[PDB]
Formats: structure tokens, sequence, C-alpha cells
């Protein structure tokens, strides 16, 4: 038990009084993040497809620059406290005995794992707002769907033809833009990528000691859209949304058989 | 202080003993009469050893199974009762660490957080995943966990001290399970030991008397073959009982689940996925590094069987070690202790002055 | 009956104890207790009933 109570000393960037401050500031950001949320809604409004698609998109470019604000912060923040890691450690920034040396590459290994380790929790971090995005959602329809506070989420408009009866938008605009937009939140989460293919762990990671150069893991490593094309509950979500859609047309198609009576009399007076 | 909701078997210690000074069983009880029949009833309430052994006047469940907390009243009563009997201390004085499933719901863990700072008086407090302090037992920052035999029976891997949520998973088992099998077995034997006494017998026998076949079409060919491999065992009532092909089936359900008829493919399977879920980089130190727990790893032979197994399923460029601590039913207790014991790990936790704006979000937070 | 402080806390004071419970008392339903409580239940709510029954005479007058 004082053996691995040793090799746990030796391991515990988590206790140790300078990674574990870097992590707290990072994990506090991790907390901002999941707070922050994603997607927005309108509880007393009836979009059109054009209106729905025009507000997500624009909430994903104003997110996509608050994650890109972040990143880039934490990226100086990670950066600067492994510069304080050296420097206290007796080892001197890269930009800046043979075994001692060898104790700085060890050193840079450890910041290297833990930095790619603060990389996967904001990418889990990621995954679970977008998760749970789409499953309020998924509430949000199926809730105002149970009507077919309670206003509609979408307005629909029935065209008369003499030939045939359509709705615009159709199922088919429905279907096809609102799987444009999930696949526009889709890429966009998916967009910016982990901390660690960036050029200042590349150059801290990699770092030239004693002047003779060393390496490092990856960023191919660590791969959220991994997990994002994993979570099945993920995509049935999204299915689920699309037969709310097909259900709701289905109401509509419904409702046009009725019209179709109407359309009858049409037809025999345009006719005459 | 060390708390520990064992699903199988629960225990506390102080932090940085070399043993849980108290172990109980997962158990509290009510009068099963609704009055008080008798002034023995001078509480409501009989914690671990108390329903083990008063049963017959009291109210039996294990109040918590599988990945939560179930009833939070009852567990509060297990603490209340572990902290002044079995801590037998007012344990405000030191800080105290305490045990929780992996992928607990966060509404629990803060739930749970809540509990026991406003009911407990404390000076500092974290719960931990039991996965994680366990790998901590084996030394490991990077390893993917099994645990049998004190809970359900999870799959975790685990980077640099930390799992990944993407790829935790149980499979739903539990120390019952091998004890039904096994009840299965027996009746089909003739033995049809199944009242509560023989269900305890019984559980005796399936925690000292089982093993794992390294191969078990062979080794049960074997055995049925050749009775020689099948051993006798003293009853309590001088019946002396064999035991043969039993005594590797049963641990033979977690391979092949089918035969508890679990519809799901076995540990080895189960945990190869889990790995095939992470980074083909983990993948490769989980391979290097995969760590057993819990009452039913403790037996001989899981751990030469799992490791055949998984080298079986592992591709052939992979390294295959199991990791089997002589203690591994305890290992969450083991680390956690240590960790505890830690004055660096004092700044870790969490006290009254920042609990009260930071803690409900600062704990949430640092209970990952 | 029930709030009489465990005698031990008291007594003994030269360590820690500490969950102390109160004494045992007789409770609410141990038999003799609950048949006595029928019986005065009987003995009001039929009493009772005569009142009723000069009520009915009053009733009249009323």
């Amino acid at each position: 038990i004082t053996g691995c109570r040793k090799a746990l000393r030796k391991n515990l960037f988590i206790v140790n009084p300078y990674l574990r401050p870097a992590l707290l500031k990072i994990n506090e950001m991790c907390y901002l993040l999941s707070f922050m949320g994603l997607c927005y809604i309108e509880k007393f409004h009836t979009y059109t497809l054009q209106e729905f698609k025009a507000a997500q998109i624009v909430r994903l470019q104003e997110v996509t620059e608050r994650l890109e604000v972040f990143r880039c912060a934490a990226k100086d923040v990670v950066r600067k406290s492994c510069r304080f890691a050296l420097r206290a450690a007796g080892f001197i920034p890269d930009d800046c005995t043979y075994t001692e040396q060898a104790s700085k590459r060890h050193h840079c290994m450890r910041l290297t794992c833990f930095i790619r380790l603060n990389d996967y929790l904001i990418q889990n971090t990621l995954h679970v707002l977008t998760v749970n995005t789409a499953s309020s959602l998924l509430n949000f329809f199926s809730d105002k769907l149970k009507r077919t506070s309670l206003v509609p989420m979408f307005l629909t408009e029935l065209i008369l033809t003499v030939q045939s009866l359509l709705f615009e938008p159709s199922l088919e605009d429905f279907l096809d833009g609102i799987s444009g937009a999930i696949n526009h939140f889709e890429n966009t989460v998916l967009s910016v990528p982990n901390l660690v293919p960036d050029s200042y762990f590349d150059a801290f990671t990699s770092p030239f000691i004693n002047k003779k150069v060393e390496e490092k893991t990856c960023g191919p490593g660590p791969n959220l859209s991994a997990v994002f094309e994993d979570d099945r509950n993920f995509l049935t979500i999204i299915m689920q949304i699309k037969e709310t859609i097909h259900a709701a047309f289905d109401s509509a198609r419904l409702y046009a058989a009725t019209f179709e009576k109407f359309q009858l009399f049409f037809k025999e007076n345009e006719s005459l | 202080l060390v708390c520990d909701n064992g699903s199988g078997l629960c225990k506390a210690g102080f932090a940085g003993d070399d043993a849980p000074r108290a172990v109980f069983p997962s158990i509290v009880g009510r009068p099963r009469h609704q009055g008080v029949m008798v002034g023995m009833g001078q509480k409501d309430s009989y914690v671990g050893d108390e329903a083990q052994s008063k049963r017959g006047i009291l109210t039996l469940k294990y109040p918590i199974e599988h990945g939560i907390i179930t009833n939070w009243d009852d567990m509060e009563k297990i603490w209340h009762h572990s902290f002044y009997n079995e801590l037998r201390v007012a344990p405000e004085e030191h800080p105290t660490l305490l045990t929780e499933a992996p992928l607990n719901p966060k509404a629990n863990r803060e739930k749970m957080t809540q509990i026991m700072f406003e009911t407990f008086n404390v000076p500092a407090m974290y719960v931990a995943i039991q996965a994680v302090l366990s790998l901590y037992a084996s030394g490991r920052t990077t390893g993917i966990v099994l645990d049998s035999g004190d809970g359900v029976t999870h799959n975790v891997p685990i980077y640099e001290g930390y799992a990944l949520p993407h790829a935790i998973m149980r499979l739903d088992l539990a120390g019952r399970d091998l004890t039904d099998y096994l009840m299965k077995i027996l009746t089909e034997r003739g033995y049809s030991f199944v009242t509560t006494a023989e269900r305890e017998i019984v559980r005796d026998i399936k925690e000292k008397l089982c093993y794992v076949a390294l191969d078990f079409e062979n080794e049960m060919a074997t055995a049925a073959s050749s009775s020689s491999l099948e051993k006798s065992y003293e009853l309590p009532d001088g019946q002396v009982i064999t035991i043969g092909n039993e005594r590797f089936r049963c641990p033979e359900t977690l391979f092949q689940p089918s035969f508890i008829g679990m519809e799901s493919a076995g540990i080895h399977e189960t945990t190869y996925n889990s790995i095939m879920k992470c980074d083909i980089d983990i993948r490769k130190d989980l391979y290097a590094n995969n760590v057993l727990s819990g009452g039913t790893t403790m037996y001989p032979g899981i751990a030469d069987r799992m490791q055949k197994e998984i080298t079986a399923l592992a591709p052939s460029t992979m390294k295959i070690k199991i990791i089997a601590p002589p203690e591994r039913k305890y290992s969450v207790w083991i680390g956690g202790s240590i960790l505890a014991s830690l004055s660096t790990f004092q700044q870790m936790w969490i006290s009254k002055q920042e609990y009260d704006e930071a803690g409900p979000s600062i704990v949430h937070r640092k209970c990952f | 009956t029930h709030a009489v402080p465990q005698l031990e806390k008291l007594v003994m004071e030269d360590i820690f104890i500490s969950g102390d419970p109160l004494l045992e008392s007789v409770g609410l339903h141990e038999p003799l207790v609950e048949e006595l409580r029928a019986n005065i239940t009987n003995a009001m709510h039929k009493a009772m009933m005569p009142l009723q029954a000069y009520a009915k005479e009053y009733r009249k007058y009323l």
C-alpha cells in the first residue's frame, strides 16, 4: 500500500500545487461551458422553416464566437501555466545534467497528458451540452405536438391548385431543411477541435532540450467526433424528431383530404 | 474518515487505516410489526448487524441496488449509525470520504452532497467514484476497471486518473445473481438449498468454493467425465456436499450470461466493447492495465480465465494483463483511505464557507 | 412518557458518548392501553346518544 501510495504521489497532478491550479481554472471554465448551453427556443411563437433556419444559424454563429474566445483563452492559460511549471521546476521555457534534462522531458510528457486530459473533459462537456439540448428540442416538439403556453411551434400554409392540394412548406421542406439545421449544429459542435493540436503544445510537448529534439502524442488521439457518431441515443432523438415531423404532416394530410372534397366542386366549377 | 456504500458489503474506516475498522452488511431494519411489541423497540432503526441478527421482527431490504442511491432516508440512517456506532465518533473533527457508483446521476450527486453537509457536522468532505480510486489502488492513473460482487457489474475505462464518461456501462448482474444461478444448479443437483439460511450457506459456498474454468467446455467435460475434479463440503447439519461443475458454471455465467438466461455478451466481450469505445491509444493501455474488483473477482481462476479470454478478443499486437489485487473486493476503500491520508489532499476538500456560495456548484464540479 | 433522556450520557461523563437515545417507555399500541382507549371511546360515544334523545323531544319545542 505504501508503494502504490508513492506511485500515486508521483502521479497526482491532481494534487500537485501547480498542475492543480491549472486544472482548477480549466475545470471552472468547463463548468461555464456546461451552463452556457446551446440552442434557443421561443415559447410563445410559431416559426416558419425560414425563420427557424435563420434564428438557429445566427445562434450557431454566436456560440461559435463564444467557443473560439473560450478556447483561445484556455490556450493562453494552459501555456502560461506550463511555463510556470517548467520555470519553478528548474526548466526553462523552450520558446525562451543530461539525466536532469531527461527529467525535464518526462515533466513535459506528463504536462502533455494533463492537457490531453483537460481536452477529454471539455469534449465530454460539449457532448453532454449537445445531446441535452437536442433532448430539450425533442421535448418542445413532442409537448406541442400533443396538442395536435401551448402555441404550436411551426406554421404551415395549404395550397389549393385546380389539380391537387399541397402544404407549404411540405414534409419534404421540413425534413430536408431541419436536417440541414441539425447538421449545421452537428458540424458547428464538431467544428472547433481539441487544444492538443495547437502550436503552443506542439512546441512545449516537443521541447528542444540540451539542443536535442523531443516528441509527443498528438491530436488524432483525442476524438470527440467518434463518440458523437457512437451516441446511438442522440441519433435516435433526431430520428424521433423526424417522426414528430412526419406525424404532424400526416395530420396535415388528413386535413387536406377533407379539403379535397371542396376541391371536387372547385374542379367542377373551373371546368364549367 | 472513510465511508463506503458498498452494495454487497459496506465498510468504514478512519482515513489511512490499514483496514476498515468496521465492516457491516448492506441493510437497515424497520420493525415489521407497526406497533412496538416490547421495549426492544426503543428505535424503529436497526442498521447492519442489527438487521442480520434480528431479521424476523424487522423489514428487510438492500436499500440500494445498481447505479443510484435509492431511498435517501434509509441511507442517511445507515450513515448516521456508521458515524455514531461504527466509526464510534462525531465526525466533524476530521474530513470524510464517501463512495458512489460510476455515472451516478448528477441530481443524486448534489442531493447526496446536500444531505451529507446539512445532516452531518463536517469540516470538509468528498464523494468518490468507486472505479477511480479502485484504480488508484492498482497504482495506475490509466486503466480500465471491472467490478463484480459489491454492486452491479461495471466497466470503466480510466485515463490519467479520470474516466471516459463516454464509455461507462453496466452488466446488470450482482452478487445475488451468482447465488440465484448457484441455487438453480444446486436444485437441479437436488440440494434445493434456497431457504434464507440455505441462502446464506450458499453465499458462503459461492464465496469460498467458486473457481473459474480456464476453458469451460474442456473443464466441464473433464469434471463430468472425471468426478475427481468435484470436491466435498460439509454442511452445518453434517451432510456432505459435492461441488464440481458448479464451481465454475457459476462464474461462467459472467462469460455466458445466457447461462443465467441473460441476453448479453460476456464480461470479456463487454469489456472489449468498452475498450473499443475509447481512443485506441488508451485502448492499448487498458489491455496493458486491466483491473478487476469485487467479491466475485476474489475467486481463484477468474483472473487467469479473464486474461485468456481478453487475449482471445484482444488483437494479437496487444499486451494483456489482468491486474488482480488480492484485496480487490476492497479496492475503492484502499484507494480512498490512502488518498485521504494525504495532507496535500486536504486542499482538495470543500468546506463550510466556500460550501455556501461555491459548494452546490463547486462540489458538483470537483465530483467531475 | 417518551421524553426521558437515556441515563448513560449524563451518568457517565469521562468519555465522549453520543447518539444517546431516550429511555424506553410504554408506547401507544400496547394492547391494554388500546383497549382502555376503546372502552373510553364507548363511554363517551354512547353517553352522547342520550343527549340526542333529549334533544329529540326538545326538537318539537324547537
